[PDB]
Parts: C-alpha cells; structure tokens; sequence
C-alpha cells in the first residue's frame, strides 16, 4: 500500500538480495501468489548457473525468452489500451496467447489442491519448456506465411483447428505429483511430441 | 587574543571577543582559518568557519580583522584570477609552487611590492579635494589606463601630492588633513561587499550593450547599465555568449563572476579566455585578459565563498565603474549560487520557505540586481559610468517555475532566452524569438530613432512578421501551404528568409563573427523594404518568387558580406541592393 | 615526541557517542582509541568539542561501555591514512587494514585525508579517451580522462556486475595511437554475498598490479562507510598527481554513503535538511567529486565514475538530482532493458556525456568517430519510433526505410548492445561492429555522415 | 474494522449488524449464552448519533443485553483515552469469567487519535507521523489484541472498531496502523453513497485474514470459496473494462466486455444493497450470488472448480 | 485525489503515460490524413 | 470518419486529460512539500527549542545554588 | 485590489488611474487626494512614478510613500501602515476623500515573510506566517465611511 519510498523498504532492498514484490492488484485479482514478475527480482541468477546447467542445460534459455514474453506482453498493454488489438499482428497476437497461458497456467497456483500445493522443480520446468516450445513454434508458423496468408491466419487456424493442445497446455498444471516423476515426465514428453506434431502438421497443407 | 571554546563543525564559539562586531571576519586558529561572525552571544562570539575546520584546538588563538568581508582594490585589479574570497589563485600557485590551495593561505589580494607607474593630475600640494574626486591615473598596463580616485568617506584640503614617477601600493602616494589631523592615503582601498558603493545620482540608461550579435542587438536590445537574464544550461551559447561581450561589446572592462559550477568547466573557460584577443577598432591587437577580471569559485571551493562571489565581482565592476568607465559582469550560474545560499541556510536552520530556498534569497537577488545602471561618478571632474549585469539561469529542466527563475524574471528587465531546440536544429545565435523580450525597448527609442527614424518601425514589422510566422506554422501544419494566399506566401517566405539569412549568425565564419550594427540596420532595412514592396503588389507569388530569384539572392548576400569594407562601404552595396530589389519590385508589377 | 593521555572520565553513554568530561586540550577531528573493562579495543572519533569536554563517535558499537572502567587514550591525529606505491595490488577494508592476508602497508607518506583543492588556475581540460570495453559506453557516450559521470543504477540493477566489467576490462585507446593506468575500486556499503563476488573477481582477474579494492560491507561500521570513499580519492591522489599515473576510480553505491552522511549528522543533534538529507550533503558530494581533473603540471590525471543508486527509479530523489549539476554526464541503467535480457541494459538513448567531444577525435581514437555516434543515435530514434509506429499502423503500410529502421533496431539491440560479460572490445573493433550496422542503409541514406567518411568506410 | 469518512452511514450499518449479528451453524442457530450480549463504546460522538443509537438498541427489544458506555463530543476528552479501555474490560470480564459471547461496537477510533495527539502534544513529546504520538501504534494494539476466543473458557469476544478517515483516505496513520493491526477490513466508499446505495460497502476494497477458517464444507455451502474468488474477479475485471469503455467509447466494447458491464450493474444494484431492516439468510446470498456469476458462461467461470459447477450451474 | 509520494509517482506515471499515447494518436492521425489526403486526390 | 474521431480523441487527449493530470500533479507536490516538509522541520525546530529551554533552565537552577 | 502577473502593465494602469482620477461630478478642495504607497518598487519603476506624477500636474493633491528594494526589508512592512495613517487623517480629521494605492503587496507579503522566518513563528501556507490574515486586514481593514465624518477613504 505503499511504494518503495518507504524508508524501511528502501533499507531492506539496498542489502537484501531476492525481492517478492507481491503487488496489491494481483490480490484484488484474486491471483493468489501474487508476485509481481516486473518488479521482482533475484540477484542469485548468477550463482544458479551450475544447478540449472546440470538439471537442465537449456531451462535459462526458456526462462530468458519466458521472460522476454512477460515484458513485451506488459509493454503492448499500453499501446493496446489506447489502440486495441485491432493493429495487433500476428506476432503480437501469438504473444499476448502465450503470455495470458503463462499468467494462469504457470504463475499462478491454487495451493489448497493436490495440484498446486507443492510443485516439483521437474514439472515446473517441464511446463516452462512446454509454453515456450510452443510459442516458438507458433512464431515459427506465423512467419512461415504459407497459404498466401500465414500470418494471424495461422494464428487463427492453430487456436480453432489445432486448440485442444492449447487446452492441454492450460490444463497442464493439474498433473498430480502424487504420480511421481517417471509418469507426469512421460506426460509431458507425450505433450511435447503432440505440439512438435501440430505447426508441422498444420504446415502440411500451407495453412 | 580570543581563544575558542566550541568546534562543533563549520560553527566555532570564542571566546574573549567582547569587542566584535556582527558580520566581522575573523582568523581562526593558527592555521589562520578565516570565518565570519554570526552571534555575538554574551561575551563570546560565534563564528562559522568557510574552510574545513578538522584539527583546531581548544584555546588555539583567534584573532580579529576590524572589517567586514571586504575586497582590496586598486591597480593590478585587472587580468588577475582570484577565489570567491579574494584570493589571488596564480599568485597563490607561484609561492607555493604546488597545485593544491594551502589550508590557511595568506597572500594578499594584490602584490603590494609591484611597480606601476604613476603620475598626479594638476592638483596643488595645498588645494581642496573630496571623495570620488579623481587625482591620479596609472598605466597598469598599454591601453587600459587606470585612474586612481580618491576614496570615499575620505575629504579635505590637500597636503601632500606625490609627483609623477615609479611607485608600489605600499607608498604613501597622497596625504592630506581634512581638520588639524591629516592622513595618508595609499593607492589600495578597501571596500566591503555587501555595501554598494556610493553613488550621486542614479542616471536613466541611454544607449544600447552592442554585443556584435545582429539577434540580441536588434531583435531584443539591451541597454547599458541593465539587467540580463540567460537560461543557459546547455549548447555553449552561454559561452558564445560571453565570449562576444568579451571581445566585441562596447564595455571598457568585463568582470567574469563563476560561482558553484563544475570545475572542468571553469578550467575550460579560463583556458578559453587568454586564447581569446580582440583587435583594436585603431588597427592594433591586443589580449582580453588586459581588460578582463576572472572571478571563479569552484564547487570545490567553500560554500560561503561560492556565495560571496557574486557579491564580489559586482563590487569590482563598480569600482570600476567609479572612474567612468562602462563595465559589465557576467554571473556564469546564479542558480549555483542559490545552491549554496540555500546550503547555508541550511546549516543556520533558517527557516524554509517555498521549495526549500530561504525566505530573504529573492530579497537577496533583488539587492544583488538592482545594483546594474547607469550612473553619475561620486566628485570631479565630471564623468558617467555604467555597470551591466547579464547574469544567466538555469532553471531545473527548463521549467522557469522555480524560486530563483520567477524571482531573476520578476527583477531582469531583459531576458534573450537562449533554446535547446534550436541548438538542436544547428542554430548559432540560438536565441527563441518567440520567448525573448527587450522591456528596455521603451527608453532605448531615443536613440533608435537618433540613429534612424524608420528603424523602430522596421523592428515593429519585423516583430509583427515574427508574430504571423506562428499563425502561418500551423496554417501550413493543418492545410498546408495550398492554402495560403499570395500575401500569405509572401510573409511567409519573408518570414523565413529573415530566420535563416538574418535573425540566425554564423560565428565561426570571419564574415559574420562579428555583426556591427550599421550593417544589422541596412539588412533589416533591405528585408523588410522588400517584403513591403512584395506585398502590396498583391501579384501571382509563384510569379514574383521566380522573377525575384535575383533579389532573394541580394537579400541572401546580404549578411555574407565581411565587414572588412568597413561601413562605408557596406552600406553603399546594401542602399544599392534594396534599391536593385526595390526597382524589380515595381517595375514588374 | 608525546604520549597522548589517556583520560578515564567517561561521564556519558548514548547511543554511538560517548561524552568525556575533562579533557585538556582536544582536538576537533582528532582519534581515539578506547580500551574498555574487558580489555577489548575500540577506536573512534571525536566529534564536537567544548569546555574540557568532547563527544567520542565510537566505532564498531558502544556495547560493552562503563563510566567506571572504560579508558579513553587519546592520539592527537586526524586519520592520515598511510599511503605508498606497494598498496596497489591489494584488498582493503573500509578503514585500511589489510585483509588480504598480507602485511600492513609501509608508507612513503602519511597523507592526511579530505586533501586540499586543486587551484582552478591549475586545471586543464580533459583529454584523450579510455577504453572500457564496453560498446554502448566507448561508442555513443565517450568518456575522457578527467571526466566526472555518474552511472545512474537502482536497486536490483545488476550495478556491481558493469563494476566489475569496468575493474576488468579498462585500459588506454592510445594503444594503437603508436602501462600507467591504475583502478583505485572503492565500494561502499556492499551486501554480504557481494562482498565474495568482488574477492573472486580481485583474485582471480589477471591484471592485479593495477586495482586496489577497498572494500566496506553493509554491516561494517558507518563511520567506516564515510571514511572509506575518501580513504580511496587519497590513495588516488597520490598515485596520480604524486606518482605521475593516470588513474580511474570507481566510486560504487553512493547512495550509501550519503545515507552515511545522514546517520552521522543525526547523531550531532543536527537538525535534518531538504528531503531528510542533511544541507550540507551537496557539500559533501562536492568535496569527494571535484578531486578528480586534470592538471596542468602533472602529467596524472584522475577520473571518476560513481555509481549512484536512484531509489524508487526516478530522478527526483535528492541525492541523483544534487550530483546530476556537479558532474557532466549520466549513463542511466534501464529497468526494462534489464527485463528483456540484455546484459548491459544500459539506456543508449536517454545516455549521453556533456563532454563527449573531447574524447572524439583524429590525434586520440579515430576520425569517424562523431559522425559514427551520431548516426547511430538519429537511427535509434527514428527505429524505436518505426516500431511504436508499427505497434498501432499494423505494419502492413510501412515503407521499405521503415523495415530497415525496424531490423537495425533489432540487430543493434540483440547484436550490439548485449556485450558479453568477458567480451572485451577494443574501440577499433567496436566501431568495425558500428559500421556493419551502419552499412545496411544506402550510402546516400546516412544523411548525418560527412562526405569523404562515407566513401573510406561504407565500402567495407 | 469498519473503514468509513465522515457523513457516510456506518453508524446506520453498524446499528443493522447490532440487531442482525447471528450464529450460522447449520441454521440451526433460548441461546441466552448465544446472546452476544453487546458492549457498545461510544467516544467523541455528535449526541444525535447517541440518541439514534439509544433509540434502536431499546426498540429492538435488547435493552436488557446491550450496555453503553458514552463520551461525547461535548464531554471531556481525556475520558475517551479510558473509555475504550473500560469497555473492553466489561467485555472480557463478561465473556471470559462469564461464558457469554460478546460483541464490541468501538465507534469513531479517530476521536481515540486525537487524544492520544492531545495528551502527546501536551507533555511535548517526540511526535510521529502527521504529529501524531509514536507510540500510537502500541496503543492500538493494545487496545484491539483485547479480543478472540480463549481454550479455557466458553467465552469469546468479537469487537467491530468503526472508524472515520480524516480527509477520506487509508494512508492516514491512524487507518493505517489499524490496517496493520486489525484482521480486516470493511470499506464505505463515498462512490457508492453519490450513487445512493444504503449498504455504500465497497467488496473489492474488503478483506478478512480469518475468512477461510469461517467458512467450509461443516458449516457452509461448498462453493462459498469459489463463489466469492469468482464475484471478486470479475468485478474487478469488469470496473477495469469499464474504466476502458470511458475512453474508447461504449462501440469498442466486446461482447465479454458487455457481459462484464452488465455484471457490474446488477452486482452493485441487486446483489450489494440491501433492506434497511431486512436480513439476507447466507445460502439466500450464496443463491443472489450464484444467479449474478450465471450470467458469464460456463467458459469464462475459471475460478469456480467443475465439481463445484456441476453441481450449482444449473440449479 | 489523497496526496501521497505513491500518489505523486501514480500521477507522474500516468502522466508520461497520457504523453506517450497522445504522441502514438498523433502519428496514426497524420498518417490516416495523408492517405485521405491521397484518395481525395485519386477521387479527383 | 476514422480520421475525424482519431483527431477528436487526440484533441480531447491533449486538451482535457494531459491537462487536468498536470494540476493533479502540480497538487500533490504541494500538499506534500508545502505542507508535511515545512511541519517536519517546525516540529524538530519547536522539539530542538524545548531542548535549549530545559538546557538553559537546569543551567540557571545550577548557577542559583 | 488589482490581480495582476509579472510583467503585466499593472504599474501603468494604476499611473492611469491616479492621474485620471475624479469624482463622478453628476468640490476641488475635498477632491480626490491620493496617497500612493510603493511597497518594493524597482528604481526605474520608482523614477516613471515621479515623473509621470509629476507631468499629469496633480502633485498638489498626492503624496507618495516611496520604497525601493534597496531599503531593509524591515522598514517596507511600516510603509503601508505610515500611508495609511496619514490617509486617515487628511479624509476623517481634514475632510478630503483619499483614494489609497499600494503597489505590489506580493513584495509586502514577501517582507512579512521574511520577518516571520526571522523570529521562527508558525508557518502558515506556503511558509507565510500563521497570522498573515490578520496583518492584511490591518493593512486592508480601513477602507470605509465614517458616520460624523464627511470623509471617505
């Protein structure tokens, strides 16, 4: 309820390392984790490198690019607030479905349920790596331009004929830990294939 | 004899001063730390120390001086660097040899062992002077000769003249005896800042500061003895700006005043001015610094210091102004020394007003300012000076809301407005027409209309046509220039050819460094002539823009020709042109 | 030749201070060293004195204190730091004790701290250029020997980072114009896991005969965080204008040290000033920024970079707004920048030197230096406004310059702007990378460039 | 707490809740030690809002439950640093040693701060923020930590400090410090009052610490979580629509974005006022609020688990 | 408004905001007119 | 038409909304510098006052025994 | 009062007004005299006052209270006081009706200013003294007609 003009705010984050800003709007949203993602930060990205190298040698690249998504999301609110996404292309467009995924899916978590209670570090990357691979390739599509139209043709032809990945891809945060790694593992490897699947099937016929 | 008792950072209370008075500078300490007085409390004293007070010792001395911050004066003056506290920075370097400013230096302001030569005027060994009256003159040097007045609050008949020949400061030049009691005058006075100087008669300003720029002399002019106000911050043209009045502006003397600024920047500037030299209007070349006096005070420096600069240097330049001579100053960054006056009062707890500024600091401006003008001397024989003050500002991101900015425009009568958009768009001059003002254009009609009647009128439709470049801005922005009428185009590609040949200079080419005013006035007069004669023919205006492509060139040329043909010449070929223009006008209509 | 008294008659304990009650003859800066019941060594300052009494501000803390056992030996002294050629190359605390498992320094002086001013008369203008190896500073916002720029950071802003890539990487552009550069690295009020990514960039960079760490943690002592800064200008000083080196200091967390500044303030009973900030603090930022300049008769120069922390991101805070009219530059770091994954997020555009110029030229770096700046300036501008302009026309009606303007954006964000925290670029190099963008537009396109620059470059 | 500024009428709902306030249990709930036995304290009140509230109490037939302890405007103001306290006392010797259920009505706590300001002032002491004592903070707390159930005993108390923003606002230090310490937070906004709302409580603004212990499958509606997660997203979402239709027109609003416009009005008409008099039963509301979510389709309802759809949709 | 830093850094922000999105209007503006401006010319 | 209401949205933009925001701003500064700085200062100036008194006080107190 | 900005020509519309100034005539002796304080006045300001009061020819009815800026800023908060003082005695003891002037009462407010921050008294708005009311109405506060007395001011 106050900014961080507050001098015990200010103290605290010229020493303390990680900050959770935790913003007021996400709580009248009703997001229950509430971390503002553009204002938080954590200067231990840097130490991490061995662990997330060893756990997964290509989990910084998709948070850098989940990261980038998040920022150019929250740039274009402006913009959109005064134009709408009328001018909004293809890009764009793919972008803000990937980021509204990502702020449902990913960032938010119910914590009261056997889904969201207590998240691995594997199926969180795994979901990490699911969005991103998918938005990659949407963006991949959408520039191919194939069919004459490409575009945000594409981008309508992979939301309405090729959605029910899309729906999976939302409803990925409720694989049950409780199966264990082995299982919600092969899961999402299945998934991945099924998205590997579409946007080249879906480039089969040029759009 | 006063020992101290307190050291509480820049405050110090003596004790054993019951004798000193409010406002009176003191030594502090052996290492002789120089400080002003503040409280008189009781028999002690309180005093705040302007350079770092670290290491004094209870029961070291202080010592009293029986004067107020004050400034020696008198020959030698000239050419010198000094701090904000009068103390002479070359001479300082040269003794110490080293770079650094000793903690406690004691050179004195002037070398009192110097020789100057001197010589009296025809006054008698037993006749009558009084204060101002002008006895002597010295060459401190070749063609800025100097003349020694009698110092005022000083009066009676004369005892002793000293006759002409090779003297010091530390003769006993003049002597004399008002009652049965004579006293013996050197030629070094000594005058505080805070108390102006005195004056007989405050005169009405009467004749315009040519800075050789054709926009400040013609569009906004300024009068000798009056106030002007800078916004300058960025594009150098406050050093152009300065280097103009330097070199080419009608003062006798200039007295450069840097107070709080950055410090790379003053040694830029005081590297520039030695390089700077003016050729004589007789043909020989001399250095401005023969002219000129540097008073600059870096952040470095103390802060009180860096506020006694100011008072400093506007001393100076009217104790320069006491023998007639005209002289402006040149206050590089008031907002600095608003700066550092609010720093003091904040080390005094003074209460805070608007913005965090002191309540006195726009009294304290006014003070300051209203020093600048025209004025009769103070005794004979007869003889007028001025002091000009074109003290500049720098507004916080150019919002001219701030204390110091309303107060600076409340008091100056003349603002020029320098804009960082044209600086942008490559304009040397750099001077917004459309902010700058001249409210001395009222008194300076007098001379205007000496010099040539038509020349007001000519800037009256030159301010006019100023004022429809706007209007004509945004009919072309919204329509564009479809539908301007031929009149219309005709003011407007006046308007622009008076922007861009006229009202804009050029600086670093040799034939528009310097703009004299006769050729600003035979330019003015070939441009505005011309755009009459074009408009009252409405006339197809594509048809008068390609038949006058001849005349548009000649009112290009204009302003490229150097003055090395001199006036007579100039304003032959510019009388020439406007009457070749004049003539294709009417004929072809 | 005497022994400093050691007066017993503590007659007072609030707080940091201690008031002694009969001392003959103080001093007003003087330092004292305290030996309290339990035999432990405290050392401290003395604050304002009066009548036989002076307040001691004491290191460390005042835990511990008695007003019937506590001694306090005075020395009579005011911190002249010991200084010598041989402290290069090593880690100091914030009060200058070694703590890099060496021996204490054996001075060829003892320069007393907070030195006198340069006489005005004595500077020179700054010149010559000095590589940092980083593109985005080298290129459009040149720095010279003698300069002052601050680099603008906020909290969470990898400030330390571009620290320690300055430590690293500075060196003289006169390399190919044809080793007296040295990098006094202060840092003020670090956080504790910061504190070992200095150690092991100090200990591990390859250049040691060249920086000297003084290095003073948060939970260090304030009195120590003020005297730190200062500690490191003398030391600079020294090996400057005494020894005849260029220098560089890299002064980091400034804020800290004006919050420094407050807290001991306070502790005098001094009435606080604009903003909570003592009055006087643009004072203090004065005094430890106007050592640096060139001098005339030295051929040592001084140039600092301080790194000021702007808290809340914005300007208006008094401590960014007090040093922005005393210095001569700005090179802010951008929050989003920072967000979009760009290592050195540091904002080009809003960036810029007042005193670039000196730095551009033929004798020092090389001719196409201006023009080159400049060009990549406009094309910035007029790209970031193609790509705001495409956010709302839907980039289906923009022209063929549009796309260029949009993809040089991009390759001059992705390509040039995101050095690599190793990637040391000398400036010959970095303007070749400069000129690979460029080149994209026609030769008659870059209207900023001078002629005869276009032809010797533009080919390639 | 009930956050309110001056002229709106939290005296009037703090009155409704006195003669309303209930057991929920299975609706199931003599009840004499169910009685909540209210202790109303009344400091720095205009003597029309001590009639008023006199009159209701003796009209609701409580007038041999309810105890007053009154310090008016016109009375002495040091009496209201001690009349709170008193009151609270009452309570916890009533409910503690008694085993009665208490309920604490602590009304205008501003009129508290300007004691605690006066007798600072007074001994010129070091003030805090807006001159207010600094120790403001610990008297809050002790006089709100004065409240919740104990294991020992059968008895509990539950109190509701109204309190008055000074210039209607929350950084005040008073509101402030009680935000801090109190576990909730009901607020009266004066947008609702302009548009003539009798109950003016802003939901989006609301909060309670201790609302999802309250509530649960044992004593409520399944659905009571997700339901209220549902309302409060939506009207959020529907005033940022609507702050959007404000500037680019009520034509570029989407079919979603008239859906939430819609839910917007019949939220704050029908669902959030009420009768002055007239009680709304907890599965009533949960009935109202589940026919206001009904207007978005089954898509859009993400809060609200399938489980909980199937069985509530429909209805 | 309640005055408040927060609410002076809310204000600024929205102020720079309001300047951004008037200056973005602007462009669509003057590039809509120019193609006005050309069909009118073509109708012609 | 889209050229007539984009050019009445940026009017009503640059006309209404920038400046009713600035008086806001121009407001909120006010309040805040005008107001809560000047009281800090005369609340520890009124404080540093009370002080000097009780020093001056105690001193007299001394002085008369 | 006249409500006026810098550099506005307020000066010259007041030297307008006291020049030209008249009863309605719808008597010379009880004629408008006009008492013409000059609170912080430049001195080119103070030099156009005297002169054009001086070419309208009605110096044998207006007196002027002249203070420049270059006078402590003390003896400017006496200058309307010592005005309007002898305002009241040439209209309620002599007869005469007087038509008082004070010019930039902003400078007045800035000397109250200034004296208040001096003595450290309670800042009202803006940092003016908390009784600034007051002192406005002992500056303001006698404009009127008395009943006994045929004069006005």
């Amino acid at each position: 309820g106050g900014d961080f003009s507050d001098p015990v705010t200010s103290a605290t984050l010229s020493i303390v390392q990680v900050f959770w800003g935790l913003d007021k709007k996400l709580a009248q949203r009703k997001h229950f984790p509430s971390v503002n993602w553009l204002i938080s930060y954590s200067k231990y990205s840097t130490a991490l490198e061995s662990f997330y190298e060893q756990f997964d040698p290509d989990f910084i690249n998709i948070r850098t690019k989940a990261r980038e998504v998040l920022q150019r999301e929250d740039d274009l609110n402006e913009i959109v607030q005064l134009v709408g996404k009328d001018a909004l292309a293809e890009g764009d467009k793919i972008t803000l479905e990937t980021a509204k995924l990502l702020r449902e899916d990913y960032l938010a978590q119910n914590a009261f349920t056997p889904y969201d209670k207590f998240c691995p570090f594997y199926k969180s990357v795994w979901m990490m790596r699911n969005i991103i691979h998918f938005y990659n390739l949407a963006n991949q599509a959408v520039e191919k331009g194939a069919g004459m139209d490409g575009q945000k043709i594409t981008y309508t032809l992979i939301k309405h004929r090729l959605g029910d990945l899309f729906y999976r891809l939302v409803s990925q945060k409720f694989e049950d830990p409780a199966e264990g790694e082995p299982a919600l593992v092969a899961k999402f490897k299945k998934l991945h294939e099924d998205l590997t699947a579409g946007f080249r099937a879906l480039e089969d016929e040029t759009r | 004899y006063g020992y101290v008792r307190k050291v509480s950072g820049p405050v110090v209370i003596a004790d054993g001063m019951n004798g000193a008075a409010m406002y009176e500078l003191v030594r502090v300490g052996h290492d002789n730390l120089i400080g002003e007085i503040i409280r008189l409390e009781g028999d002690s004293a309180t005093i705040q120390v302007y350079e770092e007070t670290a290491g004094l010792m209870v029961n070291d001395p202080v010592l009293r001086t029986h004067k107020p911050l004050s400034v020696e004066l008198g020959p030698g003056i000239l050419g010198n660097i000094f701090d904000g506290i009068q103390r002479p920075l070359k001479t300082i370097a040269i003794r110490s040899g080293d770079v650094y400013i000793p903690r406690g230096v004691s050179v004195p302001a002037l070398d009192k062992d110097t020789l100057w030569e001197f010589q009296p005027k025809k006054i008698g060994e037993g006749d009558l002077l009084t204060g101002g009256d002008l006895y002597a003159t010295v060459f401190e040097n070749s063609l800025m000769q100097h003349h020694v007045a009698l110092p005022p609050d000083a009066m009676g008949k004369v005892t002793y003249v000293a006759p002409a020949g090779q003297y010091s400061l530390k003769d006993t030049v003049l002597e004399l005896e008002f009652q049965g009691v004579k006293k013996s005058f050197t030629m070094l006075q000594a005058w505080p800042v805070r108390t102006p100087r005195p004056v007989s008669s405050k005169l009405a300003a009467d004749t315009p500061l040519l800075t050789g720029q054709r926009v400040l002399d013609a569009l906004f002019p300024s009068v000798l003895g009056g106030t002007c106000a800078i916004p300058g911050a960025f594009g150098c043209g406050k050093t152009v700006i300065s280097q103009a009045l330097s070199k080419y502006s009608n003062s006798d003397t200039v007295v450069y005043v840097g107070c709080g600024e950055r410090g790379n920047e003053m040694a830029e500037v005081l590297m520039d001015f030695p390089q700077l030299t003016m050729t004589l209007p007789d043909g020989r070349e001399e250095s401005v610094m023969k002219r000129t006096t540097l008073v600059a005070n870096t952040s470095n420096m103390p802060v009180a210091a860096r506020e006694a600069s100011i008072y400093t240097g506007i001393t100076i330049a009217e104790y320069f102004r006491d023998m007639g001579y005209n002289v402006s100053m040149m206050a590089d960054s008031t907002s600095r020394w608003a700066e550092a006056l609010r720093e003091i009062s904040g080390r005094l707890a003074e209460m805070p007003a608007d913005s965090g500024y002191p309540a006195y600091l726009a009294a304290r401006l006014a003070s300051f300012y209203e020093r600048a003008g025209k004025v009769k001397c103070l005794g004979g024989p007869e003889r007028t000076g001025s002091v000009t003050i074109v003290g500049a500002v720098s507004p916080p991101g150019g919002d001219f809301s701030d204390p110091v900015t309303s107060a600076t425009l409340s008091i100056v009568q003349v603002f020029w407005g320098l804009d960082k958009k044209l600086a942008q768009r490559k304009h040397f001059p750099s001077v917004n027409w459309l902010i700058s003002y001249s409210k001395y254009s009222t008194a300076l009609e007098s001379f205007y209309e000496q010099f040539d009647p038509d020349f007001i009128n000519i800037r009256t439709k030159a301010r006019e046509v100023l004022q429809r470049e706007d209007d004509l801005n945004e009919i072309v922005q919204l329509v564009g220039k479809d539908a301007l009428a031929e009149g219309d185009k005709i003011t407007l590609e006046t308007a622009k050819l008076l922007r861009e040949d006229y009202l804009a200079q050029n600086a670093f080419t040799p034939y528009d460094k310097f703009c004299p005013f006769y050729k600003s006035v035979w330019m003015m007069r070939n441009i505005i002539h011309f755009y009459n004669l074009a408009n009252q023919a409405v006339i197809t205006y594509t048809l008068i823009k390609h038949r006058l492509g001849d005349l548009f060139y000649r009112l290009v040329s204009q302003k490229f020709e150097d003055p090395a043909e001199g006036e007579p010449a100039l304003v032959a070929k510019f009388k020439k042109l406007h009457e070749d223009l004049t003539a294709g006008f009417r004929a072809l209509e | 030749l005497e022994v400093a008294m050691e007066y017993r008659t503590v007659t007072g304990v609030a707080g940091p201070l201690v008031i002694l009650d009969k001392v003959k003859g103080p001093k007003y800066y003087e330092i004292v060293n305290i030996r309290l019941g339990d035999g432990t060594m405290r050392r401290g300052q003395v604050l304002e004195v009066d009548g036989e009494k002076a307040v001691v501000q004491v290191f460390e803390g005042t835990s511990g204190i008695d007003n019937k056992f506590t001694t306090v030996q005075f020395t009579g002294e005011v911190l002249k730091t010991p200084v010598s050629l041989d402290m290069l190359g090593r880690i100091f605390n914030g009060s200058g004790k070694p703590i890099d498992n060496g021996p204490p320094i054996l001075p060829e002086a003892y320069l007393d701290i907070s030195g006198s001013s340069i006489n005005p008369s004595e500077r020179t203008y700054p010149e010559e250029m000095i590589q940092t190896g980083i593109s985005t500073i080298d290129v459009m916002n040149s720095i010279a020997r003698g300069q002052k720029i601050p680099l603008f950071s906020a909290a969470g802003l990898p400030h330390n980072e571009i620290a320690a890539q300055i430590c690293r990487q500075a060196g003289l552009v006169k390399r190919l114009e044809k080793d007296n550069f040295a990098i006094v690295f202060a840092a003020m009020g670090v956080n504790m896991e910061t504190a070992q990514f200095f150690k092991r960039d100090f200990e591990e960079n390859g250049s040691m005969e060249r920086v000297t760490l003084f290095l003073n943690l948060a939970n260090d002592p304030t009195i120590e965080r003020i005297i730190t800064p200062r500690i490191a200008l003398t030391t600079a000083e020294y090996l400057a204008y005494e020894c005849g080196k260029h220098v560089l200091v890299i002064l980091t967390d400034m804020s800290s040290y004006a919050d420094a500044l407050r807290e001991v303030s306070a502790a005098r009973e001094e009435v606080p000033g604009r903003r909570g900030y003592p009055g006087y603090m643009y004072t203090d930022l004065a005094q430890i920024y106007e050592r640096a300049g060139r001098i005339e008769g030295r051929k040592g120069s001084i140039t600092q970079i301080p790194i000021l922390t702007m808290p809340n991101d914005d300007i208006t805070h008094p401590t960014p707004d007090l040093t922005g009219y005393i210095t001569e530059g700005q090179i802010y770091i951008d929050r989003q920048l920072q967000n979009r994954q760009i290592y050195p997020p540091i904002n080009v555009l809003p960036s810029l030197s007042r005193l670039m110029k000196s730095a551009i030229g033929e004798g020092m770096t090389r001719r196409d230096h201006s023009d080159v700046s400049n060009q990549l300036y406009a094309n910035y501008a007029i790209g970031k406004d193609v790509q705001a302009m495409k956010a709302v026309v839907g980039e289906e009606a923009l022209s063929s310059e549009d796309l260029l303007y949009l993809e040089f954006l991009d390759k001059f964000e992705r390509k040039f702007v995101a050095q690599g925290a190793y990637d040391s670029r000398n400036i010959f190099q970095s303007l070749d990378l400069a000129w690979t963008l460029l080149r994209i537009f026609p030769r008659e396109l870059l209207h900023r460039i001078p002629g005869k620059t276009l032809d010797q470059y533009y080919s390639r | 707490p009930l956050f309110s500024a001056a002229g709106l009428p939290h005296n009037e709902i703090a009155a409704q809740i006195c003669r309303q306030a209930g057991l929920v249990k299975r609706l199931e709930k003599d009840g004499e030690e169910d009685n909540f036995a209210i202790v109303f304290a009344a400091m720095g009140v205009n003597m029309e809002t001590a009639q008023f509230f006199k009159r209701d109490f003796e009209e609701n037939g409580s007038m041999e439950r309810v105890t007053l302890f009154l310090n008016l405007a016109n009375d002495p103001t040091i009496e209201r640093i001690i009349t709170p306290r008193i009151a609270l006392t009452t309570a916890e010797y009533l409910a503690y040693e008694c085993g009665k259920h208490v309920l604490v009505i602590l009304t205008d706590m501003s009129s508290y701060a300007d004691a605690l300001r006066e007798v600072s002032a007074a001994r010129e002491e070091v003030p805090g923020r807006r001159g207010y004592p600094g120790y403001m903070y610990t008297d809050l707390a002790q006089i709100y930590e004065r409240a919740g159930r104990i294991e020992g005993r059968k008895g509990s108390i539950t109190q509701i400090p109204i309190l008055t923003m000074p210039n209607d606002d929350i950084t005040h230090p008073t509101p402030d410090l009680t935000g801090y310490i109190t576990e909730g937070q009901i607020y009266i906004d004066r947008q609702l009052q302009n548009r003539q709302i009798y109950p003016p409580i802003n939901v989006l603004p609301s909060l309670s610490r201790l609302m999802k212990s309250a509530i649960g499958e044992g004593m409520t509606r399944r659905d009571h979580s997700d339901v209220s997660n549902q309302l409060y997203a939506n009207y959020a979402i529907g005033k940022d629509v609507q702050a959007m239709k404000a500037v680019v027109g009520e034509e570029a609003l989407s079919s979603e974005d008239l859906l939430y416009l819609e839910f917007l009005d019949k939220f704050e008409r029908k669902f959030v006022a009420q009768g002055a008099y007239d009680s709304r039963n907890i599965f009533q509301s949960l009935d109202l609020a589940w026919t206001l979510l009904r207007i978005f389709p089954r898509e859009l309802l993400h809060r609200i688990p399938g489980k909980t759809l199937d069985q509530y949709y429909s209805r | 408004v309640v005055p408040t830093v927060t609410m002076l850094g809310v204000m600024k922000s929205r102020l720079v905001g309001a300047t951004r999105g008037h200056a973005l209007l602007k462009k669509k503006s003057d590039a809509l007119t120019v193609q006005f401006r050309q069909i009118l010319k073509n109708i012609v | 038409l889209t050229l007539d209401e984009a050019i009445k949205t940026t009017n009503r933009r640059v006309n209404a909304l920038e400046n009713v925001v600035k008086p806001r701003l121009e407001n909120t500064i006010t309040y805040i510098k005008g107001e809560l700085d000047e009281l800090e200062r005369e609340d520890f100036f009124r404080l540093k006052k009370i002080q000097g008194y009780k020093k001056r006080e105690i001193e007299r107190q001394l002085a008369s025994s």
